[PDB]
């Protein structure tokens, strides 16, 4: 089955290269470029699977896992839902060729099918990565969110199916050692808040830099420098690093971060004498590991491996201008080294759940109004995107509609309705007393 | 190891004995950096002394010299080279 | 139609102009250099009910003249080009009825980004908003209006969400409707009065 999966992953990879018109390097396809790394991390994530849980018949269970993992490094690469459809057809043809005979009852690849090694940690399984059902995922995330609210700063979110899937595939990139996560989406997509949650789900400690109005390159270096002191110590939880487009006030602040995220740590971050004192602390660990000590070559190397494993870099950009594309062109490390993750707009089914959550704890005549309003809230936002597509073709004037725009609209509507209802109630009470 | 890497691996050993530098070209996917990075580990740390340099598109000529200065030890006179006749290798990535 | 299909309790004849604002306040606006066409009333009705800061697009400065009429007292217009615009805005945020920003066509300055955000930080009784190096004391009933003179202006979609966009452009039938209201007042003055 291993050999078949290698020919399969190639077959899918090869059918995409053949369709140069569909997928190619472009201005808006700076990342679309298909490397070894995406095949490598696919091959890496199979190696993550422990023997004891995958022991037995691997005719049904492996192809599912592979297909998922394959899908999550290719879907995120694609921006358009058209490109997605083309890929799924190539993936089915590829599987059906190498496997030969497979049941038509259950599609090998399916949107419902997710794989995560955080669900295992909740159920008391140790280093286990398997397929998790949508309803099980809901219960774990909802429980963990209550734990996050208890200790860290309270974050409200809808926790719809598509947002939860986005939590799963970020948790997955953080579980892989050395590999860095890149989140791309429009302003308000929840990605920064989904990352902070996703980090907390796993056993990792998130550290975001705070940018003041007046900031300097040397001030950034000192914030990073502090983070590397916590990683250097042997018995340390792996530090995640959070960055957004707003946090990057100038392009000079990005240069250090890319050299960190590419490999090891930025050249001449600390002095040579300070580096020597960090190396000595790691030497005590190396004895326990059983790696060659007092070699001063393999040890220094081992220090760079540990630092790489314990530093995770999370980047957040918006693909709205050609400024992000200029970042890709300028900064080579970012697009190739990190694992891209693209946020699509919220589905019609998800928007209904958002409205249904905000309408809760508001009085209504029969609460059937609530369930209907929640539909109309989704229908109105969708009908704007269809009108916005019509507006883009008809006139040169560009309008943009984001999920934060939608959230803020709902809060304003709710406040206006509550104020009008309160005024009407006061007037009716006065009229009743007078009567 | 691959058929393609082993034959390039031989070409590097040939090109390391000589003072002739090597330049690798190909797409992002091809896996050049790793093939060089494997070799630098397999080389003896006394004979050859390896260092990686990565340009992020803001690396000025002055900043490159600071990286070279640190790599090269101070020989007798104006000349700067490694002590005990060690050969100094500087690896460059994202050259263009 | 989609409100009737669901069957949600609503009045038989709804129009957005009536909800946003009463009839009397439309008659006030008419006096303050506004036309009687519904498109301009809708636009004027939006900025009143806006939960976000309103970015206005005004070729022929039709919107700007209305804003100046409405804000009769303590209105200050500060262009991006002015060198003390950071210092003026900070002193305005503390004790300013209203603020107007000229130009700001596209690429909005990073110093305004925290102000543009409707979320404000409350320190005890007082409210504090962080603009520039030093935080400045925020007072309630502060208004911020952003006017931009352009045709097909291009904004960041993150900004189009953050700040509600509204256009005062007199085009097609939109200008016709204004001339009718003007003509009617000259022709049948008695009926309008
Ligand atoms: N699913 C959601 N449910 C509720 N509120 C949300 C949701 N997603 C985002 N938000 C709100 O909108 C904000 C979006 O900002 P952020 O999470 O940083 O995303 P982005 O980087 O796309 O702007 C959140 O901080 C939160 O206040
Ligand atoms: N034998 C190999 N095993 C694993 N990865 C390899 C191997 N050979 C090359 N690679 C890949 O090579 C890449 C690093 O070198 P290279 O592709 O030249 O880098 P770049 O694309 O930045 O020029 C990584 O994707 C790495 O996985
Ligand atoms: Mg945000
Ligand atoms: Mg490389």
């Amino acid at each position: 089955m291993a050999f078949k999966l290698v020919e399969a992953t190639y077959f899918t990879f090869d059918k995409i290269l053949k369709n140069t018109t569909a997928f190619a390097p472009s201005a808006k396809r700076f990342h679309y470029q298909f490397n070894f790394r995406e095949l490598a991390r696919v091959c890496e994530g199979i190696c993550r699977t422990t023997p004891g849980q995958y022991s037995g018949g691997d005719q049904g269970k492996l192809v599912r896992l592979w297909a998922h993992e394959m899908k999550r490094t290719f879907e995120d690469r694609f921006i358009a839902n058209e490109h997605v459809e083309f890929f799924r057809r190539y993936l089915t043809e590829a599987i059906s060729k190498c496997i030969g005979e497979f049941p038509e009852t259950e599609n090998p690849i399916a949107e419902p099918l997710i794989f995560t090694g955080f669900v295992a940690a909740h159920q008391g399984l140790d280093q286990q990565y398997t397929q998790c059902t949508i309803p099980v995922l809901k219960r774990v995330l909802d429980d963990k969110l209550e734990e996050y609210n208890e200790v860290k700063a309270q974050m409200n979110l809808v926790l719809f199916q598509q947002a939860m899937e986005h939590v799963s595939r970020i948790c997955r990139i953080l579980d892989m050692p050395g590999n860095n996560a890149l989140l791309v989406g429009v302003g308000g997509s929840g990605k920064q808040s989904l990352c902070r949650l996703s980090t907390f789900i796993n056993g990792f400690e998130i550290d975001q830099l705070v940018v003041t109005a007046s900031f300097t390159i040397n001030d950034l270096r000192n914030n990073l420098q502090e983070i590397y002191k916590k990683i250097a110590k042997p018995n340390s939880i792996a530090r995640v690093f959070m960055i957004t487009d707003s946090q990057i006030k100038e392009e000079q602040f990005l240069i250090p971060i890319n050299d960190m995220l590419n490999s090891g740590w930025i050249f001449d971050l600390f002095p040579k004498e300070d580096m020597d004192s960090l190396v000595s602390g790691v030497r005590n660990e190396a004895k326990g590991e059983g790696v060659d000590v007092n070699n001063l070559t393999a040890l220094t190397s081992y220090f760079l491996d540990k630092i790489r494993k314990n530093l995770k870099v999370v980047l957040c950009f918006s693909p709205v201008g050609d400024t992000m594309r200029i970042r890709s062109r300028k900064f080579p490390g970012i697009i190739n080294n990190t694992s891209i993750d693209w946020f699509h707009p919220w589905p019609h089914e998800a928007l209904i759940d958002v409205a249904f959550r905000f309408l809760e704890e508001i009085e209504f005549p029969t609460e059937e109004i609530r369930q209907s309003i929640s539909l109309n809230m989704a229908k109105v936002h969708s009908s704007i995107d269809t009108a916005n597509e019509k507006f883009l073709k008809l006139e040169r004037r560009y309008n943009y509609t984001t999920p934060k725009s939608f959230l803020e609209l709902i809060d304003f509507y709710k406040k206006l309705l509550t104020e009008k209802r309160e005024t009407i109630q006061r007037q009716i009470q006065r009229y009743e007393m007078g009567l | 190891a691959t058929i393609h890497t082993t034959r390039l691996r031989y070409m590097i050993d040939i090109h390391l004995q000589r003072r002739k530098p090597i330049l690798f070209i190909g797409s992002a996917g091809t896996g050049k950096t790793a093939v060089v990075r494997d070799y630098l580990n397999s080389t003896r740390p006394e004979q050859v002394s390896h260092k990686t340099i990565n340009f992020s598109s803001f690396t000025d000529s002055l900043a490159l010299q600071k990286n070279i200065e640190s790599m090269v030890e101070k020989k007798n006179g104006r000349n700067y080279g490694s002590a005990t006749n060690k050969v100094l290798i500087c690896f460059i990535d994202d050259f263009n | 139609p989609d409100i009737i299909e669901k069957g949600i309790p609503i009045t038989e004849g709804i129009e957005p102009l009536k909800i946003l604002t009463t009839e009397a306040i439309k008659s006030k606006w008419k006096n303050e250099g506004l036309p009687a066409d519904p498109m301009s009333l809708e636009n004027a009705a939006i900025i009143t009910a806006c939960a976000r800061w309103p970015l206005i697009i005004d070729p022929q400065l039709q919107g700007s003249t209305w804003i100046r009429g409405k804000q009769g007292e303590n209105l200050t217009t500060i262009s991006l080009s002015q060198p003390k615009w950071l210092g003026a805005l900070t002193s305005s945020i503390s004790s300013g009825r209203a603020v107007l920003i000229e130009g700001i066509q596209q690429e909005i300055d990073a110093t305004l980004d925290p102000l543009l955000q409707r979320a404000v930080k409350k320190n005890g009784n007082q409210l504090q908003l962080e603009i520039g190096g030093d935080p400045i004391d925020y007072d309630p009933n502060f208004k911020l209006f952003l006017m931009t003179k352009l045709i097909n202006p291009h904004f960041r979609p993150e900004i189009a969400a953050q700040c509600t966009i509204i256009n005062f452009i007199v085009t097609e039938s939109g200008l016709e409707e204004q001339f009718i209201a003007m003509v009617v007042n000259i022709e049948k003055n008695e009926l309008e009065m």
